């Protein structure tokens, strides 16, 4: 059912998806 | 892997393996001379 699977204040993480 | 794997899968439940994000070296699967019989019934050996 996983067509595609891969696998491996002080601070601000942006983003954009 | 699948060819060599040290179990192969019987007649009643062949097993699906699926493979995506690689590089199919389809010309040297060809080459390996140990395959009695390899047929292409939709596909191309040269353009695989
Ligand atoms: C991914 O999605 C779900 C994961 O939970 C599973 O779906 C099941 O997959 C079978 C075949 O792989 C599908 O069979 C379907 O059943 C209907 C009604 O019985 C029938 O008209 C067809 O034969 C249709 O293919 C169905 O999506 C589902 N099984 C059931 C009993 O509903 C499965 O792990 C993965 N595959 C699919 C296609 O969803």
């Amino acid at each position: 059912n996983c067509t595609f699977e891969y696998v491996s204040f002080k601070n601000l993480r942006e983003f954009v998806f | 892997e699948v060819f060599n794997a040290t179990r192969f899968a019987s007649v009643y439940a062949w097993n699906r393996k699926r493979i995506s994000n690689c590089v199919a070296d389809y010309s040297v699967l060809y080459n390996s001379a140990s395959f009695s019989t390899f047929k292409c019934y939709g596909v191309s050996p040269t353009k695989l």
